[PDB]
């Protein structure tokens, strides 16, 4: 299962 | 053996053309098992590999719902990075990811990582400890602040070590039968012409899985990794690869020469002479 | 900065006239991500091209694979044009099934 990435 | 959980993320913009191209695509060692792309009406997360078919509905809606609020998140990274380095708005640039987790035999988390880069130079990465990161310049820094005052840090170990490695377990179990199977390769030795009386001795290595594999030519036992050719292992279009390896020697000296096949599917390597 | 891309052209089998078997061309090594892969029979664009294996290198050069299913003919020729920011003139490499 994939991440929520979280702005740069 | 050890496995592995990857992601890799690209969001590239396209001034004038409209809004950015967002790509997600997953594997599970070496195996490509999910994708998304928003080049299309109605972009969702499809599978890639056959065993993931034992999936279910919500698996698929969720990862959906996901990856197209990550896409918006790139979609602000973009713009938020022509602000840190001070660029035009009207030329194009890409921003990477890979992130993942690696586990043992036993299924225990080995390392887990991510690493971003901008315009094809990285930009900020998790250190091995999971607790801290490294930044490549000014700019990835006030990323790097960002994300100690928000406790990203945590948030993604939590994921390497929990989410991650759970989710990779699973896909194991339930892709067990291509996931951890051997294919063994299949070698042959081509040979071609060359203008000053030499010739060159190609070798072939084709069906195999895993990946990896070690080619390598030797002249009465000494290994010739030097005036030797390859290239990297390539996939073939049905889930396992191929490589070639090739050394240039004399003319009538070619009987002298022996390739040598190391690989999981072989028990004892192959030796091949032309 | 910018990376020409390395094209490769191979079948999954050794070719077999009459043998189904898959053809692939894998592009490599390149940057920016943006590229066109085009899988030409005799000249003629393929259709039912597949395209996976997207990756990316240690250095963040680009990797895509774009694969078809063909049956073999000693007439039948089969090529991949590649068209990059990195080439001002499309790249073209030819399926040489003697190699
Ligand atoms: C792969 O494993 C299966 C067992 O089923 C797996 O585990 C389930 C919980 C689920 O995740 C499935 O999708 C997986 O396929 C093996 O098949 C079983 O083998 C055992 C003997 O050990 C036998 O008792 C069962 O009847 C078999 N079938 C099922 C449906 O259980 C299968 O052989 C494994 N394949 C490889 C290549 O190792
Ligand atoms: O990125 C930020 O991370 C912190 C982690 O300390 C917070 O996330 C926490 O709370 C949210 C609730 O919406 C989730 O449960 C996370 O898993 C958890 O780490 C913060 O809300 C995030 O924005
Ligand atoms: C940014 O680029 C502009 C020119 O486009 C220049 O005038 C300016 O000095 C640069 N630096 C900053 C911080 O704006």
């Amino acid at each position: 299962r994939g991440y929520v990435y979280m702005g740069l | 053996g050890p496995h592995s959980l990857r992601y890799f993320v690209t969001a590239v913009s396209r001034p004038g053309l409209g809004e950015p191209r967002y790509m997600e695509v997953g594997y599970v060692d070496d195996t490509e098992f999910v994708r998304f792309d928003s080049d299309a009406e109605n972009p969702r997360y499809e599978p890639r590999a056959r065993w993931m078919e034992q999936e279910g509905p919500e698996y698929w809606e969720r990862e959906t719902q996901k990856a197209k609020g990550n896409e918006q998140s790139f979609r602000v990274d973009l713009r938020t990075l022509l602000g840190y380095y001070n660029q035009s708005k009207g030329g194009s640039h890409t921003i990477q990811v890979i992130s993942g987790c690696e586990v043992g035999s036993d299924g225990r988390l080995l390392r887990g990582y991510q690493q971003y880069a901008y315009d094809g130079c990285d930009y900020i990465a998790l250190n091995e400890d999971l607790k801290t990161w490294t930044a490549a310049d000014m700019a990835a820094l006030i990323t790097k602040h960002k994300w100690e005052q928000a406790g990203e840090a945590e948030r993604l170990r939590a994921y390497l070590e929990g989410t991650c490695v759970e989710w990779l377990r699973r896909y194991l179990k339930n892709g067990n039968a291509t996931l951890l199977r051997t294919d063994s390769p299949k070698a042959h030795v081509t040979h071609h012409s060359r203008p000053e009386d030499k010739v060159t001795l190609r070798c072939w290595a084709l069906g195999f899985y895993p990946a990896d594999i070690t080619l390598t030519w030797q002249l009465n036992g000494e290994e010739l990794i030097q005036d030797m050719e390859l290239v990297e292992t390539r996939p073939a279009g049905d889930g396992t690869f191929q490589k070639w390896a090739s050394v240039v020697v004399p003319l009538g000296k070619e009987q002298y020469y022996t390739c040598h096949v190391y690989h999981q599917g072989l028990p004892e390597p192959l030796t091949l002479r032309w | 900065i910018q990376k020409t891309p390395q094209i490769q052209v191979y079948s999954r089998h050794p070719p077999e006239n009459g043998k189904p078997n898959i053809l692939n061309c894998y592009v490599t090594q390149f940057h920016p991500p943006h590229i066109e892969i085009q899988m030409l029979k005799n000249g003629k664009k393929i259709p039912k091209v597949e395209m996976s294996d997207m990756s990316f290198s240690k250095d963040w050069s680009f990797y895509i694979l774009a694969h078809t299913e063909f049956t073999p003919t000693e007439t039948d020729t089969y090529a991949c044009r590649v068209k990059h920011d990195s080439m001002a003139e499309p790249k073209t490499v030819y399926w040489d099934r003697d190699m």
